[PDB]
RNA sequence: GCACAAGGGAGCUUGACUGCGAGACCUACAAGUCGAGCAGGGACGAAAGUCGGGCUUAGUGAUCCGGUGGUUCCGCAUGGA
RNA sequence: GAUAUUGAAUGUUGGUACAGCUUGUACAGGAUAGGUAGGAGCCUUGGAAACCGGAGCGCCAGCUUCGGUGGAGGCAUCGGUGGGAUACUACCCUGGCUGUAUUGACCUUCUAACCCACCGCCCUUAUCGGGCGGGGAGACAGUGUCAGGUGGGCAGUUUGACU
RNA sequence: AGGCCCAGGCGACUGUUUAGCAAAAACACAGGUCUCUGCGAAGCCGUAAGGCGAAGUAUAGGGGCUGACGCCUGCCCGGUG
RNA sequence: CGGGACCUAAGCCGAGGCCGAAAGGCGUAGGCGAUGGACAACAGGUUGAUAUUCCUGUACCACCUCCUCACCAUUUGAGCA
RNA sequence: AAGCAGAAGAUGCGGAGCCGCAGCGAAAGCGAGUCUGAAUAGGGCGCAUGAGUACGUGGUCGUAGACCCGAAACCAGGUGAUCUACCCAUGUCCAGGGUGAAGUUCAGGUAACACUGAAUGGAGGCCCGAACCCACGCACGUUGAAAAGUGCGGGGAUGAGGUGUGGGUAGGGGUGAAAUGCCAAUCGAACCUGGAGAUAGCUGGUUCUCUCCGAAAUAGCUUUAGGGCUAGCCUCAAGGUAAG
RNA sequence: GUGGAUCCUGAGUACGGCGGAACACGUGAAAUUCCGUCGGAAUCCGGGAGGACCAUCUCCCAAGGCUAAAUACUCCCUAGU
RNA sequence: GAGCUGUAAGCAAGCUUUGAUCCGGAGAUUUCCGAAUGGGGAAACCCACCACUCGUAAUGGAGUGGUAUCCAUAUCUGAAUUCAUAGGAUAUGAGAAGGCAGACCCGGGGAACUGAAACAUCUAAGUACCCGGAGGAAGAGAAAGCAAAUGCGAUUCCCUGAGUAGCGGCGAGCGAAACGGGAUCAGCCCAAACCAAGAGGCUUGCCUCUUGGGGUUGUAGGACACUC
């Protein structure tokens, strides 16, 4: 008989992987160790209203992230740092100095992971950050320093 | 003998061979003595298959 | 019983046909046998006339149930099957 | 022996939903021509000619293919063939292969059900059984259906008349 | 409250049997032999549970044949199991 | 005294329970079941019928105080089992 | 007819329904014609030579037991192990005498037990023989005293033994040292009640009188030969009527 | 009473293969129904029946349930034949 | 409304016009066994527990009531196993076992003799018998029916159809239906869909679970909207 899967047949079905699954033994092995679910109207329902709920939770997190996130990386933002004679940076910004600019004039609020840089910026000018906001889409980030004192 | 969810019990009937004997016969019941729940608890009593399968749970 | 050939032979042919059948023998019944003659086509023979198996008597057994061919037949409402 | 109770695999042989493509001459012929439409043009350093190995086919005519060296030319309407012209879209299943999921069967190992006339506890003063917990096998066996073989162990009968 | 002896047949012996015709050369017997059975033995009773085997475990338990003891059980596995 | 207010074997009955068209069969616990085990009376007479049952003597078994008595102990506390 | 009203009745209603008047052909179908057949032919079945219907008596027939008695046997449901066969639990009985095993002790004796002889020994499906049990040879009984005995002798008589009490095996079965033996005087399949008034091609019996007539023991067939059908022979009634 | 935007009208069942039974019907071409196995539908734009089966037509909505009346019998009672 | 205490003679003794015997209606009592029910049981027998009562100085003894099993409700417990269950204890229960009449009826088993001149299909016959249930009747019953016409409209039973169709070693034998005419006369509820309330599951905004409102039909009906 059809059953909703729970967990792996042949990998991780808790989709509800519908099948045919031999009823004898589908009763037995997947009561026993609850390895799935009587495919009936009222379990089906409870997973459909299940998915699309989570569906739905998730397209709107990533629909209400992207946009303003974009929307404001598209500004700019300035910082102040000493700096020698020859050019010669007596330091670097990192992802951690950008993520407290960020946080301190804005407060954009992104995770220092989300948003990285390993070059680790030695220039006294302007630089585009991007910005790993979604695994589709990104924006950048024109970051700047100047002489401070 | 017959199955708690139905009334399936052992019939009756001829054996009619070459040359039509009339030879008496019985006709059994297939069943099996599976645990199913009837009651508020299991009780592993008679039931029938044809009445097993897409039926009560086991 | 057959030499007037029913026995020998030579030619052409398939009447070793189809529907029948007045009237008779035998028989408890079933059944069996002879049959002039009518019609449709024919064969032989110029014609007449013969041919509905062997010179005559044994060479075969029913009903039911099955198979093949033909049917102005019937065909569980109607038309088919 | 088949089926329900009674399924999971590892490989395995057909068919499905996705996919991979190739087989084609009676002769005429430069040849290997199946046609019906679009057809005056196509591939060329994302490389000609030639060269060689392997895969395939075959009406043993030969073709194609792919692996690559060598490298600037090859092909085509048009000249003739004959029933029908060669560059791109397709089919007719004539012809062989590989991958994913089901699909059903064959032969392999595991365990879930089924058993327990194996035990420990409780029900319970109980050598019945029945719930729990371990072990043993285990898709077996037992059970219900259908079929085949054997079956005087058993049952109902038959075994003529004249003389 | 025993008749005995000589000689042979049958059965080793004691025992059991056709109440109500036959007490025996018949039956069984201890012995031998073949065969089945690895334990939920096999066989048996019963439609099934449940029981005999057996509070047994191949020197133990069932089935057939022959019947102590001395010598031997010879050939044929074509036919049927 | 023979048996029942004492026990138990074969065997039967048998809550629950296991089986099985029905009826019903099997069986756990439990209980029945002597033909067994344990148990306190014996000696002389009496009537026409009864008598180790009645009468006359000596006795025994189980149990309770209205009393009787001596013992211990009333919480390493007598006593019962 | 059922049915309705009606004294359990007669009667009235009730034409639902059945038979005949038209038959032939399997059927379509046709019609005093129809079928067969190619066919106005021939032949088969009918009219043209119309009389049936509903009741009552009587004869006969078929179904019910069907003329009366008679089986052996079969099936179903029940009763029986108080007789007998076996088994299980628990008790009880076997008066007396004889024999003498194994073993044990001692003596002899061998290097050593082997071996021999004496003393105790009381084993035996042992012997003789009472009670008890079984009946094997002969007589009487066989309308007996007795629906299986008595009289004399006979075998066993401490292990397969006899026996009391209680219990189990119930018939398509149980039991059986095994004879076709026992299972309540019955057993090659116990007894009781039902199917059941089983069936009988078989035997026996079948009840008042007179009168008219008056046979057969033959052919064919037959799972049939002592049975049954047809025909042959008999009788009754109506016709042809003078055919024999 | 009016509309067919949309929803319902009795599922492991109607049926089918296998082995039987009853319907007058004996597996015969065998409808219809009940049975024990396995397979298994539509569900109104639908389904069942009209003696195999198919199309048209005709009739009706199963797999839910109840229902007195005319009908059979007399052990017994009252009265009478 | 004047003889009666039976059959049944009596011998004896008593009741009755304040009204007997007798007849009918409704009641009280009803030893023991028996489904038998506290346990056992060789039917009419024996042995107990718990309460109340009689009596002894105590036991001993005696009178009344309750004390079987299954099943339904409820309450307290509730082991393996932690909750929980199986199970155990308690109160409510004109609940229930049994035959009956040797009959009628619904269903499950289920023969043989017999007939076919044997006999196996068949008949005997779903007969006898056995089993389980109730009723005065039971079963069936309002068309997923008959039927083929300007068509009837729940079942049941009677006469016809009819010993016709048909079944059958196509034998023996078995055996209808509908139309038609009669006896009676009654049609109804549930599920499904939708709606009100609540409960649990979170099927997390959806699902089923329970009472109620609902509607029941083939010219198709109902829900839904509306007219009533």
């Amino acid at each position: 008989m059809k059953v909703i899967f729970l967990q792996d047949v042949k990998g991780k079905g808790k989709k509800g992987e519908v099948k045919n699954v031999a009823d004898g033994y589908a009763h037995n092995f997947l009561i026993k160790k609850g390895l799935a679910v009587e495919a009936n109207a009222s379990n089906i329902s409870a997973l459909n209203g299940q998915k699309q709920k989570e569906k739905k939770e998730a397209i709107a997190e990533l629909e209400q992230a992207k946009s303003l996130k974009e929307t404001l990386e598209k500004l700019t933002v300035e910082l102040s740092a000493k700096s020698g004679e020859g050019g010669r940076l007596f330091g670097s910004v990192t992802s951690k100095q950008i993520t407290e600019q960020l946080q301190k004039d804005h407060n954009i609020k992104v995770d220092k992971r989300k948003l990285e840089l390993p070059d680790g910026i030695r220039a006294l000018g302007y630089t585009n950050v991007p910005v790993k906001l979604h695994p589709e889409v990104q924006a950048v980030l024109k970051v700047h320093v100047k002489e401070e004192a | 003998r017959k199955c708690v969810i139905t009334g399936k019990k052992t019939t009756a009937g001829n054996n009619r061979s070459h040359a039509m004997n009339a030879s008496k016969r019985t006709w059994g019941a297939n069943l099996q003595k599976v645990r199913i729940l009837v009651n508020g608890k299991p009780k592993k009593v008679y039931v029938s298959a044809r009445a097993l399968k897409s039926g009560k749970v086991e």
